[PDB]
């Protein structure tokens, strides 16, 4: 149901929102690279 | 019954005021010392 | 002294200490934790409870388990070479074999492990209060996995290794046993609650008593490990409760031995009551009540309310729960409120 | 010598990714509702 | 010189008095007492109460239900649901009685007051230099009780389904729950057990080990619990002497080295999940119930292959049907 | 260079004393993140909403909001064009850029101090006015939005009104309610069952005509905090720590999540049942309503139909002496809505209107809200706790109620957290007590 | 105090590890996955193919009747479904 | 112009997946903070545009 | 068929923005 011309894109947008969880989840990747 | 109502409210009030008015003056200092 | 040669190796401070206990503790404590997982993910109980166990069947983590054997079995320990499977892993697998298994190995693992405390604390040199504290648990397991079954009908009716599996066990008891009304269990509760209350009253009673004997704004660097003496002033904290909740401690020596009692204690309580359920010898009715209820359609107490639940959580259950006693339950017969 | 950090991120995906297959197989698996 | 109020305000905050009467206390005590003495009496002689709407009073009590496990303080009646039933409404105290009136008055009190204890549980955390987060470990407590006295009610229609105060009423209240919300099939209720079933497991340890490691101060002449005269800044028990054991039980790195990172963990386990539970109930008071796997697992043709949790369904459907019999005239319980 | 000088790790975050442009671009960081979800998930719903199928049978909560204003409305509530939805969705994902982009700026290359460099965009927590100033400012920024609606209901496309004359249909509010009492009244009373603090909003003007009263209040507030330094009493109390400020403005939200979770759980208007779900109570009434109807048709007399409890099979009196559905549904007699009101009278339900005025449509609406009730399962399975696996919807109203609570809850314990420790900074207990002068060691020990 | 501790606290970073283990992990993963993908699993524990629970028809459940000859039952109860 | 469109945003697609990776390093890496800081305004010009390109472009769908 | 590719890409993106930042060294 993504306006026609953008159908080619639902494939991605479908995984769009699930970013935010990743962000606190990221602030962790770094911290280990810095050994806390 | 109704007569009791107010008696009850008054009390409630009399206190909160004691709670609020009370917690106000002489508080952020209410401890052993400020360092 | 070859005896000391073996000994010698054994109890040698490896990374994860082995020990004499190790020859009992470790194996059983393996095929058990193991066996569970093995059947949890591969074996079906469909021939004992006609229900799905393993993850293979489609079952969910929660809905999985190594279901006790069919009651048709009894208490026969279903040996692999037991006349039951006659010696045949595949079948012995189907006849539930893993149960007596998991249970018994875990039995000896729990033994081997309590001995796993007595060993260490005796080498390292300390009061046997850890291992002693393990009584609480050997009881609980022993009461609810061997004695219970044994004094009842089959190995069947015993708990079944899984989540939803034991969750059942629970409702089961609330139903035909009305466990929740037992003096004992109402103490187990006492233990498992307070013990937790303590575990925290004291826990955070600590984190908020100690001193500034480190620099930063974090307590992790704070003195230790065993050097300077005491982090929390048991006096400054004392007057905190003796003025809030009225009464506080004194002597961390007991506060550390009353923390042991509470749970290990109450937990043992229930374990007794539970033996009582073996012989169905439970706390279900309050005579003084049923009699005063009988002749008076106008007397209702929660007790009665609860009591009606049971019939419900029983009539509907039992049949599809106790397959071996071919329950035949007409639609009428089945009790149930008005409109529901 | 592999960065002790990357040892922890590549793996923390192993569970993070496998449990993701797990969580899918619950929407079409043998243990589906269909 | 300070006038008379400036005194009052010192008396109430005086770090001296036998039991601190902190400001919060000024609303805690008056409240707490109201409740208690009320409850304490209506637990004795409690006229027949009629919880559920239907006029069929179910009064467990003593001067009626002559027992301790039986009796309890019965809830409010659907009739006047989530509605505030102020004793001064009942055109007759006898009316305020039929309709569970005593319940509320007590509950709202013990509720708000406990909130007051919650607060005045930190008033010393400040009035006496020390870390404030003691009162915070009391969050897990309060909240919960709140979840089982206020949340569920607001959630559903009226207080009528709000943890009746009395031994057996608990159970009723509980069993109902388990039958309307698969609350035993919750990854939340898990977390109450998870921790509670932990604190019990851990209280046994720190209590264990600690006692398991005590110097040597009497030699069974009298007891060993004297190895500590109160106040001493020493630590009757040996830390590393202690860890040496648990580190030796389960491989090292697994046993606690730092003592402060220990004791904390003890509020960590309980409070963390006891909160969750508190949320769980508070969550379902809006109907986001435990897992539903009824039938889930299927067959090829389509036969229904039973999930353990399917059984759980009957022991549920069972209680489901019988609960509040003759109190609803339709087929769906939406509360 | 931190962790040694900075206090802890997990708590590593929080560095900031007088100023810091890093935490600056950190709130201007995260606060961008939020904008991202706004647009991210939006584009995730329009990318789903079936042509026409109950806006709630699909996991939609963002869309259901955008709707209430009147974007894609439809006489009845049926989406008319899946376009307005998209407009915001992207205007956000794109918006996530600006509010995001420079977020990562002040955060790594941004100038630390706000004093060395700039001097107006540099604060200091102990600075009483700087703080008291910025306040009214963002206050002003709220008084602005606080007026969009005013202008969204009065000018750019009124709100969707589920209380319209013929049925749900986005009308445009022209008579906002500007009667200081009725509007200032709501908050001023009604706490429990009778009605709700503010959860009880009959008409959509009491809201628009009210949001107006607020868009001013907070606005005339900037012109006050901006324009003014603390008064004379509040100096005392209200400890002025940086951390504390976190709590001060924190435990507010906790109160809001609650006063929030409630709105979705109960409110019929600002939360149209047509976009979200059927409010719990609305569900229970749907039940009786249905079987009252199913039955009257079979030839029964609800008017006189005697209950089994002996109370009233379909109807009974209320403590107010009014008529209300019976059985258990009595628990929800206070509930109101457009599909029942007309089938209502001067003393509660009207035996007349209830016998024939029972117009056809209501029976079905009254049905939908029965089948679809605010009850479900974690793993989304609609139906009472023990229903087979088939329908799988879980109400939005159920989802927003739960969610927020968990959050607004924790927050309350989060406000305790800081507001209690920050009371130890301006006191110095924060870090424990002093191994030599423990304040209880110099007190006449009660015994 | 005393610790006969072996490497560990680093052996994951071990250069040879993530090598002779970039072969052992997946070689173990699929090893089992086959124990599954084959259908062996079943035949191992006897677990039923989702088609072999109830015979194509009859609606009973192969509940183990007796105790001493259990297997035999299972035997005929197995061939059953056909 | 249905065609040329798809690429107008499929342009602002790979631009920003790149902007996400770039911008950061430019404020953290010593590898010249100024050459990267300037190439920074590169995509931030296409960004502003490329979307605006999909801008008035978006109206010409089917 | 499966954008399982996109999610993993977006994934590997930022956890390896740090890699490059650590292999190029850059005050993280
Ligand atoms: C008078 C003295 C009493 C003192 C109390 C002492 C205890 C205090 C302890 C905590 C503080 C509690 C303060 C009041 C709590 C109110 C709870 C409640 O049930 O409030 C009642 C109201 C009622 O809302 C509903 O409002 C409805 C209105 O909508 C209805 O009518 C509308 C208008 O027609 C529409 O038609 C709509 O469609 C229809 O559904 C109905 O009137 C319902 O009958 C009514 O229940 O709800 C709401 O106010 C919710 C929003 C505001 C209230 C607070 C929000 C949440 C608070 C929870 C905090 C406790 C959590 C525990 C703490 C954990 C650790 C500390
Ligand atoms: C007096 C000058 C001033 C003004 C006018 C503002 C205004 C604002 N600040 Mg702010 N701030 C200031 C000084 C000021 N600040 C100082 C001195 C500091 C410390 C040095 C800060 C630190 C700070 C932080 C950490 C944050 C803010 C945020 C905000 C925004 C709040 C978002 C909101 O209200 O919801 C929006 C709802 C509305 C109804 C807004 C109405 C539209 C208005 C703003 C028109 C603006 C036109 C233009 C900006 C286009 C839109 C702007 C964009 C924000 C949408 C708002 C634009 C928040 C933010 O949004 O930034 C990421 C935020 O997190 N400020
Ligand atoms: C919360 C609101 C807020 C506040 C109070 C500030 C405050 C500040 N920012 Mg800033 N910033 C914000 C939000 C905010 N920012 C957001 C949301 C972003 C990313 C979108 C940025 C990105 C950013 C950068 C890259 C820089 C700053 C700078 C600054 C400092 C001086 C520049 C400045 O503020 O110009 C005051 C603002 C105005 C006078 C408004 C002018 C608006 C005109 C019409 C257009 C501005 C240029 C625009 C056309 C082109 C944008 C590109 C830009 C990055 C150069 C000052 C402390 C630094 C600075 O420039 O200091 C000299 C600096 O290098 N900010
Ligand atoms: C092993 C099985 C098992 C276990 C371990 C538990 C464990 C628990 N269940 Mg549970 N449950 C089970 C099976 C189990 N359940 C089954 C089979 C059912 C089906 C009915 C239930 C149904 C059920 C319900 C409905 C509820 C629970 C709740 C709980 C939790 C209550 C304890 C708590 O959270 O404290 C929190 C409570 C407090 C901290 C009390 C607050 C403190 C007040 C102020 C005490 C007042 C003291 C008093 C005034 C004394 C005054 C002075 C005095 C000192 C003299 C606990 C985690 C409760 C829950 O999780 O919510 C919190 C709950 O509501 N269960
Ligand atoms: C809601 C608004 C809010 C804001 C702005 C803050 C801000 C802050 N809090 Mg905080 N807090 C809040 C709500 C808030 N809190 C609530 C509701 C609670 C519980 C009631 C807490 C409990 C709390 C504690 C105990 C501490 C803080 C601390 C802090 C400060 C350090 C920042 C920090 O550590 O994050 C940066 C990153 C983290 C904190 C890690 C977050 C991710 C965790 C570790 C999850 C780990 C993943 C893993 C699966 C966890 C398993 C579950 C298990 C942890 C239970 C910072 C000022 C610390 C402090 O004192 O300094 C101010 C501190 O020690 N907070
Ligand atoms: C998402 C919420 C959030 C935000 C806004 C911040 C913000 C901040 N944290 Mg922080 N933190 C967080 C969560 C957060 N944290 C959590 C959950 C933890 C627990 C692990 C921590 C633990 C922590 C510690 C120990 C420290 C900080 C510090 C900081 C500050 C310095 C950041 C820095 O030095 O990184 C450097 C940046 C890098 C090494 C590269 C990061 C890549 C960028 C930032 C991400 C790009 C975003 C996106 C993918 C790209 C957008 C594309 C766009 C350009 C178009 C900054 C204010 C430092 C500080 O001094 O404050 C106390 C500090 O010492 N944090
Ligand atoms: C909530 C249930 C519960 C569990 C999960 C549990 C678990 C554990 N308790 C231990 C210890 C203790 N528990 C103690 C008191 C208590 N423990 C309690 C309740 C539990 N204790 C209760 C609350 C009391 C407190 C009142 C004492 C103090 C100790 C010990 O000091 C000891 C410890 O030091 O822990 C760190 C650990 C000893 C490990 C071991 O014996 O290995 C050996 C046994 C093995 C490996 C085989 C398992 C044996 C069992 C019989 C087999 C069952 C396998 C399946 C049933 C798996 C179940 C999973 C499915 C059913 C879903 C272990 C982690
Ligand atoms: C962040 C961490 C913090 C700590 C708290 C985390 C708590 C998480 C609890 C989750 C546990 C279960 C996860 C469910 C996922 C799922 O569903 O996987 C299931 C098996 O699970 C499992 O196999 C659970 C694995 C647990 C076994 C561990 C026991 C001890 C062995 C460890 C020794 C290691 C040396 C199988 O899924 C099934 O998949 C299909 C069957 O193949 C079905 O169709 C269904 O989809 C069904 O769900
Ligand atoms: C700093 C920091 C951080 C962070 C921060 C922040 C602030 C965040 C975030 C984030 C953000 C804030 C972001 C953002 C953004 C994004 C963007 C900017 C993008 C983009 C995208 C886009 C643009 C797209 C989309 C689309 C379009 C375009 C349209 C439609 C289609 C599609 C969907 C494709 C971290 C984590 C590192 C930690 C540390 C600190
Ligand atoms: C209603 C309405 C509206 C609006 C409203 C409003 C706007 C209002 C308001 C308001 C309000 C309602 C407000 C508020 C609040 C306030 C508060 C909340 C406060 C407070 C504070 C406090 C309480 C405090 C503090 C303290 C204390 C506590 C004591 C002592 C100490 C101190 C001082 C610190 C509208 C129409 C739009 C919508 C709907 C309706
Ligand atoms: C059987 C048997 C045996 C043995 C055994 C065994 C060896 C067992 C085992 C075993 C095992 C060894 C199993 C296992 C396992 C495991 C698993 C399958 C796992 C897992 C899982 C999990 C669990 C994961 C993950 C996670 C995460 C990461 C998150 C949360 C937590 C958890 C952990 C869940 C023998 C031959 C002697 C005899 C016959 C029988
Ligand atoms: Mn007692 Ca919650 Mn089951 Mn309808 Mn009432
Ligand atoms: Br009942
Ligand atoms: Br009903
Ligand atoms: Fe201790």
């Amino acid at each position: 149901k993504l306006p026609e011309a953008y159908a080619i894109f639902d494939p991605l947008v479908d995984v769009l929102p699930v970013i935010p969880v990743l962000f606190f989840a990221l602030a962790f990747v770094v911290q280990a690279a810095v050994g806390f | 019954m109704e007569t009791l109502k107010i008696t009850v409210y008054i009390v409630v009030t009399f206190f909160v005021l004691l709670f609020v008015f009370g917690f106000l003056s002489g508080d952020p200092a209410r401890n052993p010392k400020r360092k | 002294g070859w005896f000391d040669i073996l000994d010698d190796w054994l109890k040698r401070d490896r990374f994860v200490f082995v020990g004499w206990s190790g020859i009992l503790l470790f194996p059983c404590a393996y095929l058990a934790l193991g066996g569970w997982l093995t059947g949890t993910t591969f074996v079906t109980s469909w021939y004992t409870h006609g229900l799905a166990s393993s993850y293979l069947e489609g079952c969910n983590f929660l809905t999985v388990a190594v279901s006790t054997p069919a009651n048709s079995m009894g208490h026969s320990l279903l040996l692999l070479w037991g006349p039951e499977a006659q010696g045949d892993f595949t079948r012995w697998c189907q006849l539930g074999g893993l149960w007596t298994f998991i249970a018994l190995h875990g039995a000896f693992g729990l033994i081997g492990f309590m001995l796993r405390q007595f060993e260490i604390a005796r080498l390292v040199g300390v009061r046997p209060y850890n291992a002693i504290a393990f009584s609480a648990p050997i009881a609980v397991f022993v009461s609810v996995f061997l004695i219970y079954p044994l004094g009842q009908s089959s190995w069947f009716f015993a708990p079944s290794f899984g989540v939803a599996a034991i969750f059942r066990f629970l409702l089961f008891f609330q139903g035909f046993h009305n466990w929740t009304l037992n003096p004992f269990h109402m103490m187990g509760v006492a233990g498992v609650l307070g013990g937790a209350l303590l575990c925290a009253i004291h826990g955070a009673t600590v984190e908020n008593t100690l001193f500034q004997d480190g620099e930063g704004a974090s307590t992790f660097r704070a003195f230790n490990p065993t050097q300077a003496e005491e982090t929390y002033s048991m006096v400054t904290a004392n007057r905190f409760w003796s003025q809030i909740f009225g009464i506080a401690f004194s002597n961390k020596r007991w506060l550390h031995f009353f923390m042991l009692f509470v749970p290990v204690t109450g937990l043992w309580m229930s374990a007794i009551g539970v033996v009582g359920l073996a012989l169905n010898l439970r706390s279900y009715d309050f005579i003084s009540q049923e009699i005063r209820a009988a002749e008076d359609p106008e007397f209702e107490t929660f007790y009665t309310k609860n009591l009606l639940l049971n019939e419900g959580i029983r009539a509907w259950m039992a049949p599809q729960d106790q397959p071996h006693e071919n329950f035949v339950f007409p639609e009428e017969v089945l009790p149930r409120g008005n409109a529901l | 010598r592999i960065p002790l950090w990357i040892v922890a991120t590549v793996a923390g995906m192993g569970v993070i990714v496998i449990v993701g297959l797990f969580f899918y197989g619950a929407y079409a698996g043998l243990g589906s509702s269909l | 010189s300070a006038n008379l109020w400036e005194r009052f305000c010192n008396w109430v905050t005086s770090t001296d008095n036998r039991l601190y009467v902190g400001w919060f206390g000024v609303i805690m005590i008056p409240t707490l007492l109201a409740a208690t003495i009320c409850f304490v009496i209506a637990f004795i002689a409690a006229p027949p109460v009629d919880i559920d709407g239907i006029r069929e009073p179910v009064s467990g009590s003593l001067l009626y239900g002559n027992n301790i496990i039986t009796g309890a303080v019965v809830p409010s009646s659907n009739a006047i649901g989530l509605h505030f039933y102020p004793i001064w409404e009942a055109a007759s105290l006898d009316e305020w009685l039929y309709n569970g009136g005593p319940y509320q008055l007590i509950i709202f009190h013990f509720l708000l007051g406990a909130s007051c204890y919650m607060g005045r549980q930190w008033e010393l955390s400040y009035r006496l230099g020390m870390r404030p987060w003691i009162c915070v470990a009391y969050s897990a407590p309060l909240a919960s009780a709140f979840a089982v006295f206020l949340i569920y009610p607001i959630g559903q229609g009226s207080f009528s389904d709000g943890m009746p105060l009395g031994i057996s009423g608990t159970f009723n209240f509980m069993i109902v729950f388990q039958a309307e919300h698969n609350i035993l099939m919750h990854p939340f209720h898990q977390l109450g057990v998870a921790g509670v079933f932990g604190g019990a497991l851990f209280c046994a340890m720190h209590g264990s080990l600690v006692t398991s490691s005590l110097i040597r101060e009497t030699t069974e002449t009298e007891s060993a619990n004297y190895g500590y005269k109160f106040g001493q800044e020493e630590e009757t028990y040996n830390i590393v002497a202690a860890h040496g054991y648990f580190g030796r039980l389960i491989f090292q790195y697994a046993s606690f080295n730092n003592s402060r990172s220990l004791h904390f963990f003890l509020a960590a386990w309980r409070v963390v999940g006891v909160w969750f539970a508190a949320l769980g109930i508070s969550t379902m008071a809006f109907n986001l119930n435990g897992f539903n796997f009824n039938h889930s697992v299927i067959d090829a043709k389509g036969n229904v292959i039973n999930t353990w949790a399917d059984i759980i369904n009957r022991a549920n459907l069972g209680m489901e049907v019988m609960h509040e019999r003759n109190a609803h005239n339709f087929p769906l319980d939406l509360a | 260079d931190q962790e040694s000088s900075g206090f802890a790790w997990w708590a590593g975050n929080a560095r900031l004393i007088n100023l810091s442009g890093k935490l600056l671009g950190a709130h201007v960081a995260h606060a961008g993140l939020i904008v991202f979800w706004a647009g991210a998930m939006t584009l995730f719903e329009l990318a789903h909403f079936i042509p026409e199928k109950p806006m709630y049978e699909q996991g939609l909560i963002l869309i259901p909001h955008i709707a209430t204003l009147g974007w894609g409305v439809g006489p009845g509530g049926e989406v008319v064009d899946t376009f307005p939805f998209f407009v915001v969705g992207v205007v956000h994902l794109i918006s996530s850029a600006v509010l995001g982009f420079g977020g990562v700026y002040h955060a790594i290359r941004g100038p630390e101090t706000l004093e060395e460099y700039s001097s107006f965009f540099g604060y200091d927590w102990k600075d009483k006015n700087k703080m008291t100033t910025i306040l009214g400012f963002h206050l002003i920024v709220l008084g602005i939005g606080a007026l969009l609606l005013v202008a969204k209901a009065m000018f750019f496309g009124g709100l969707y009104d589920t209380w319209a004359p013929g049925g749900g249909d986005v009308r445009v509010i022209t008579n906002p309610t500007l009667d200081p009492r009725v509007i200032f009244g709501y908050l001023l009373k009604s706490p429990f069952g009778g009605e709700g603090w503010i959860v009880s909003v009959n008409n959509l003007e009491d809201v628009v005509g009210g949001h107006i009263w607020i868009g001013l209040i907070c606005i005339a507030g900037g012109i006050w905090h901006i324009l003014t330094t603390p008064f004379g009493w509040a100096r005392r109390a209200f400890i002025w720590s940086g951390e504390a400020y976190l709590s001060y403005s924190l435990g507010a939200l906790s109160m809001m999540g609650f006063i929030a979770t409630c709105f979705v759980w109960f409110n019929n208007t600002v939360y149209p049942s047509e976009f979200y779900g059927p409010t719990g109570p609305e569900a229970s009434q749907a039940q009786a309503m249905t079987f009252l109807i199913r039955d009257q048709k079979l030839g029964a007399n609800v008017g006189s139909a005697q209950g089994p409890t002996g109370l009233g099979k379909y109807l009974m009196r209320s403590p107010t002496g009014e008529i209300i559905f019976g059985g258990e549904t009595m628990r929800f007699w206070d509930f109101r809505g457009p599909w029942l009101e007309p089938l209502r009278g001067p003393n509660g339900l009207d035996l007349n209107k209830i016998k024939n005025d029972i117009q056809p449509w209501q029976e079905r609406r009254a049905a939908e809200y029965m089948t679809h009730a605010p009850l479900g399962s974690l793993n989304s399975v609609g139906g009472v706790a023990t229903e087979i696996n088939s329908v799988n919807f879980v109400s939005p109203r159920s989802w927003l109620a739960t969610s927020h609570f968990v959050l607004a809850f924790f927050f309350l314990v989060g406000h305790l957290w800081h507001a209690g420790r920050a009371r130890a900074a301006a006191a110095g207990f924060e870090k424990g007590i002093d191994r030599e002068s423990e304040p209880v060691l110099s007190m006449p020990s009660l015994d | 105090g005393t610790t006969g501790e072996r490497p560990f606290s680093d052996i994951i970073t071990s250069v040879r590890y993530w090598v002779i283990h970039s072969i052992t992990i997946p070689a173990l993963f699929i090893a089992g996955w086959l124990f599954v993908s084959t259908g062996l699993a079943y035949d191992v524990f006897g677990t039923p193919r989702p088609d072999s629970y109830y015979a194509q028809e009859q609606r009973s459940i192969p509940l183990v009747t007796d105790r001493f000859e259990a297997k035999q039952q299972v035997e005929t109860f197995l061939e059953q479904l056909k | 112009m249905t065609i040329l469109f798809q690429l107008a945003l499929a342009a602002l697609v790979i631009l920003s997946f790149v902007m996400v990776i770039g911008v950061p390093v430019a404020y953290a890496s010593p590898q010249d903070w100024d050459r990267s800081k300037q190439l920074i305004f590169l995509g931030s010009g296409l960004w502003i545009a490329l979307v605006l390109v999909v801008g008035v472009l978006n109206f010409f769908v089917v | 068929i499966a954008q399982l590719t996109m999610i993993a890409m977006i994934g590997i993106a930022g956890p390896m923005i740090i890699f490059l930042l650590a292999v190029r060294r850059g005050n993280l």
